[PDB]
């Protein structure tokens, strides 16, 4: 009698759209939203664009007050919470609100206000740092303010593994409800690390695209031309209920979560991926805990980061996974046209895996004008593919020197 | 650009309320819906606003808008 | 078949002892580890002490190299990693490598690192940043280095839920062991808060204590005199491990894992905890994990940050939940001790509730000269109480005002 | 004091080796065990101490011990 759990609510900000539908009718589109910074100066930076989320506008869901008190990744968490709540048509009573938790994260957290508090104690001392300066940055409080507004008293978690977070969290909100400590969780990740430390740290790696001269064609995932990745804004967020719960008080239901898989790669990240096989390795065991084989699989929403090493590296885990149907399965990394959402990544890939469940089409993997020798995978380029039977989607999320996750829905 | 209606201006943005609901007598937590916190960054952005250094001991004495405006007024240090 | 999870391997650096053994030893002689800070001018700060691991040597584990691309936090965590796999005796191989994974937490991170990155940055700009900056102050980086050192390839998470994330880290390392995702995990949390930024951030927030003129007096659980809780840094760092697996290779087994509970308050934190139903409610759903009544329960290990809010409320939830027994149940605060590790809390906390089931012995809650005149509770004060016929320990970690944790030892 | 051994001192530290290691024709990723942030804190690490500006696409020609040595004594700006 092992609980199942399906999803009934979407929400998501997203450099192509501040809607669900908004975001997923552009990137069926092939638009993307990258584009030039011009809220701090790039003029020292090597990277000047990003994905950014346009026309934000949060003032009647957030006060003015209460914006004061939130970096931005936490303002876009709540928004992406509340449009997932909503769409879901929960009505959380006193009875049920020990019955519905959270589990949101991110990789990266309140960048912005650290920069802000920090050079307030430069210049004024410690009695110039905000005495919402905690509060307003660290990584769980999406979670804390989005169980606080709906009155949700359920466990609640947040999942900081970097450009995991958004496949971890998700995946262990479902662990919790299969375990039966919740029916309802809201889950996903929310990033705004388009910051000066944030495109400088990435910077300051070397593991940032440097096409100034063209934003929307630096994200060029498995092409030859590829020189790092794109920094993206964003949230996702997921309701994520107890199948039985969901049909007795009839719940829009998307899409059935079945498969949860998470490996290390135990290699540092300059060392060489190679083989991918911690990619291979979360794949697998998504699989196992579906009970379904490869070839079942229609679309993988891969990580792609356009990263040399990376976008190789998953190359090889798929062939590995998939082997004879390799040739045959689709993959698409949706990065290409929104960036990498880091800690959100995983999040809003997932709802894109589970709208091409209802919708039976493939987002395409834009800007892919010549891709490896090494490979023959359809990597679904330039244009959308509308599809049929199709009935598995894989989202992944890897860290190629790190932790990986895998997510596997089936339709109805 | 008075004195009192910069401290009502500061006040009222703080704590989300219009100008009109900024009164004299219009206590931070409990008129204006201020937790402590609020209270504590109110005292900041007032201190920010006019470049004085109210001390701790005396900020917790501004609890009422008029306790705010009786202050700031008796000092410019 | 549900598999049982078992402890088999401890590690911990504190303010009262830099192993596991000196650290206990130091807590059952009521010996304070609250100090003056010296590694920074605490000339403009309010509160000048905190709880600081003293002579710090990890020089055979961590190379001059490696210790640059850390913050100290990381640092704290690979040496309590490493012991806590030196004593389980664990023999990684090529055959169950993919069977051990990691979760370990902390709830700020790489603090000191994030404000020397900035001071790089608004001294010289970007290319001041360091290469190492991103990969030197996110919270994940514990679980990576680890999963690198020893060649895991399990399941490795990372949970920052602020000072729940000690109690979320291994409950949910257990939880990934019960679902059959791995055998073995090491679990626990990390915290190095006491810089510029985290003693001016809390202090912002008017959170600390001020007893700068005696700082081994300023955590005084329970006290009419306490005025808000004091900074401590260590990590602490468990092995967790199926029950087959452990006893198979022949394992030292110090107790077993039965019970976890989560919730959230669904108040924000200015808001007046009063009953602590979140805290009861942490505390009930991991008693119905284990399937034991309250009266059961020999030891609590509190959350007790000598907060005059939070103390009240969390003597209320004991109430709640206890009832009848709860004057008769041993109670103690160790923060008294070794002060607030945040994200460490309470992974060393479930250490020292675990070596309470092998000892027989309590821990005291020292600085508790005069108690509320609310409660009859036996909090331990002053000296340790020796023990007999203990079974089980809880150990709790709350939010008063956010999320909240708890864990059920039982003895064997 | 000379620019030759201020440079193998910086190396020899950066990448932990002892200074005898550090000998001319030795290769920061192949003799000395670099990775390739490990290269890149190292020319900044060498920016640093003699306050020159290197630019990127003239430190990827970094590589040995000797072409460090090499850039930094025709230079000094």
């Amino acid at each position: 009698s092992k609980r199942r759990v399906v999803v009934t609510g979407l929400g998501m900000l997203s450099p192509v759209g501040n809607t669900v539908e908004s975001t997923w009718k552009a990137l069926l589109a092939g638009q993307s939203g990258i584009s030039l910074i011009d809220h701090f100066d790039t003029s020292a930076y090597a990277t000047k664009f990003a994905g950014l989320v346009k026309d934000f506008n949060c003032e009647d869901i957030i006060s003015r007050k209460e914006q004061r008190k939130m970096d931005a990744f936490i303002q876009y968490g709540i928004v992406a919470g509340v449009q997932a709540m909503q769409d879901s048509g929960l009505e959380i009573t006193e009875e049920n609100a020990t019955r519905i938790g959270a589990a949101i994260g991110s990789g990266i957290g309140g960048l912005g206000l650290i920069e802000e508090n920090h050079t307030s104690l430069m210049n004024g001392g410690p009695r110039k740092i905000s005495p919402f300066f905690v509060p307003s940055t660290i990584v769980n409080m999406v979670a804390g303010h989005l169980t606080i507004m709906y009155g949700l008293r359920g466990p609640s978690i947040s999942i900081a593994t970097a450009c995991t977070s958004g496949v971890h969290n998700i995946g262990h909100a479902a662990r919790i409800i299969a375990y039966g400590d919740a029916d309802v969780m809201v889950a996903g990740g929310a990033e705004k690390a388009s910051t000066p430390l944030g495109v400088g740290g990435f910077g300051a790696a070397r593991a940032l695209s440097t096409r100034n001269d063209n934003p929307q064609a630096a994200s060029r995932p498995w092409d030859k031309e590829r020189d790092g990745f794109v920094l993206g804004d964003g949230a996702g967020m997921l309701v994520l209920e107890e199948y039985e719960h969901a049909k007795k008080r009839g719940a829009k239901i998307y899409a059935e979560l079945v498969g949860f898989g998470m490996s290390s790669d135990a290699y540092h990240m300059t060392s060489p991926p190679e083989n991918g096989a911690g990619a291979a390795l979360a794949m697998a065991n998504a699989l196992r805990d579906a009970g379904i084989e490869a070839s079942q699989i229609g679309y993988v929403n891969a990580h792609g980061t356009s990263t040399p090493a990376g976008d190789k590296a998953e190359a090889q885990a798929v062939k590995t996974i998939f082997g004879e149907a390799a040739s045959r399965v689709l993959v698409s990394s949706t990065k290409s046209m929104t960036g990498h959402l880091l800690g959100a990544a995983g999040a809003v890939e997932s709802i894109y895996s589970i709208l091409a469940l209802r919708d039976q089409a493939v987002p395409p993997t834009i800007n892919l004008d010549n891709p490896d020798e090494g490979c023959d995978l359809d990597f679904v380029p330039h244009e959308a593919r509308q599809v049929s039977g199709m009935e598995y989607t894989l989202c992944n999320s890897f860290g190629f020197g790190g932790t990986n996750g895998s997510l596997i829905f089936k339709k109805i | 650009s008075t004195i009192e209606e910069r401290v009502k201006k500061i006040i009222g943005e703080q704590l989300g309320v219009k100008q009109e609901e900024v009164t004299n007598n219009a206590s931070f937590v409990e008129d204006l819906g201020a937790d402590s916190l609020d209270t504590v960054e109110l005292v900041m952005a007032l201190e920010e606003e006019f470049d004085t250094e109210i001390p701790d001991e005396e900020a917790e004495k501004i609890t009422t808008v008029q306790a705010a405006i009786d202050y700031i007024n008796g000092h410019q240090a």
